[PDB]
């Protein structure tokens, strides 16, 4: 269920010139099913992938 | 829950697990911290946010293609929460004629 | 003024909807931030408390008692 | 009133206490930050956005219905301040 | 506390209303802290809070 | 009426905009 | 970049070569936090900011004058930095109006 | 050399004029840090706090 | 000099009074001499309403 | 003397209804309060400030009493003695109440 919804959602990235991961959708599910703020789950990931750039 | 944030972070950042450490207690803390949603199950206003973004990025074609693999989740049946899946693309969505701020060893800054 | 009854209507209450849900959010922000100084102030505290009062301490204070009152028993 | 909020603190986490002194405890750090109401003896009003609201969440049954149990307070006219507890349920609306 | 309860009984009604989860006996306790003169911000702030709280964790 | 609805629709564009912004 | 933002504050002081430490460690602290700009990248958005900006304190003469040295500005140099610096300094303006009260007695408060 | 210092005159001259009130100098600091990547809304922020701290020394 | 003062407080405690306040005349006085020391309106304000608060809680 | 210190003391002592070395503990948090900045919602042209004062007074549904304060600002401006009158009367406007 969560790989079939993943190649959808990275069909709507690539649309965006939006760079996710296959891997961070796929948690994503699993976050929402347990119940997330929509603007919670939002700011981690902004904030994880400023920390990658940063990093490197 | 935890087990879930670790692997988000560990994972993109790479395996320093003392080094992708500020990610994590940062993560914990965010999502503990509770508040009352906004932009929550009103999917229509969302849809149309996304249309004009594309409308936007000079991709007028991307907004009919949207529309039709965004039908195509409903049928499925998986993943509870929709929108906010979308509401995250949206925010780190960008033009194609710029690119924002790129710049590491910023602790010296 | 009829045309503009109907609009001034609509406009009022949009303005209106939008003044209490950003309201809220404030109120949601503020309560976060004194939560998190109780959390932090907290743990700051027990992380400080353990090594403030650590075995090196509580080991030489131990030693003290002991001695003082066996030789009190033997005067 | 130290009390009475130390009573709600226990009832709202579930009956009977299981270290919920720490939680009590930071009830009385907000209580102490001083917030400032937007209007203030203004009942009526309060009334009206719930059922702006209702319309907003596409609950309209709901907002006709609310109508009636806020006219039943109106009735019995009991003392308390009124506009206090709409207020605390505009806030969770 | 029979006229309390009687109020509490209009409380936990419009509570359904919104959807939300109370007992009532925190349903009771509010009407003392409104006669009080209790501050109804800081009391809505108590009430979010602490019902989220015990709702994520369970 | 069709005219409130056109001055409606208008306004409602401009306040997502700021709801947006004001969340960023 | 740890030379050039100490120097930044020994400069604005006009003095304090190594006494400036404290206001230094507040800046490092500042710049290390993130932000999200209202606005980001693209130079046609910004320009439109300074021409109402020049406008409102009535200096019009001003805006028509600083549309020809925007081209002229990018002639002489093109970045992708360009619009951090036009907006850096919007942020930055001063308003000719009041007196900036006293310091000579807001001091001591 | 040249290709710089012909920007930065251009640039005081757009300083002089929207009332920035910075000094030549700062200026050319501000501008290195921003292509060497910085955000615009913290920059500002540290010049006001830095400004207001100077003034109220002197007196 | 005296009487000139006089004046000026009087007026502005007109306006105070027609405004409804809580502040008595002294009070007022030095909220005045805070004005022409410096000192932006919304903290003196804001320092106002919270001190305000704490007295009602106190008595 | 004036001093600011000095003076936001007093102002402290009689609203809280309490002497004056038990009024510390809140003259410490009144400082820090004051130090911190804030600035204006209407921040310029003087004008600005009074037509929202005026504004108010219909508002409250008195609409003379604003006919009275328009005579006293000519009073104010006339005297000469305050620099600031702008801050004085944001003050006021602000710490409005029925």
């Amino acid at each position: 269920a969560v790989r079939e919804t993943m190649d959808v959602l990275l069909e709507i990235s690539r649309l965006l010139n939006t760079g996710l991961d296959m891997e961070t959708l796929s948690i994503c599910v699993r976050l929402c099913e347990q119940g997330i703020n929509p603007e919670a789950l939002s700011s981690v990931i902004k904030e994880l992938r400023r920390a990658s750039d940063t990093l490197k | 829950p935890n087990v879930l944030l670790q692997n988000l972070c560990c994972r993109i950042l790479g395996k320093g697990e003392a080094d992708v450490a500020q990610q994590f207690q940062y993560a914990v803390r965010v999502i503990g911290s509770n508040f009352a949603p906004t932009v929550e199950r009103d999917e229509f206003l969302v849809t149309e946010k996304i249309k004009k973004e594309f409308v936007r990025q000079r991709r007028e074609a991307d907004g009919a293609l949207f529309s039709e693999l965004h039908r195509k989740l409903q049928s499925q049946g998986v993943l509870k929460n929709r929108w906010s899946i979308l509401y995250l693309l949206l925010s780190l969505s960008e033009d194609p004629r710029k690119q924002p701020n790129k710049t590491s060893s910023f602790a010296a800054l | 003024a009829i045309q503009i009854n109907f609009i001034k209507n609509m406009i009022e209450e949009t303005l209106d909807d939008f003044r209490e849900a950003c309201h809220r959010d404030i109120v949601n922000l503020q309560v976060e931030m004194i939560k998190q100084f109780h959390i932090q102030s907290s743990e700051i505290q027990m992380l400080l408390e353990r090594y403030s009062l650590n075995e090196s301490l509580v080991s030489e204070i131990e030693k003290l008692r002991e001695e003082n009152k066996r030789l009190r028993a033997n005067f």
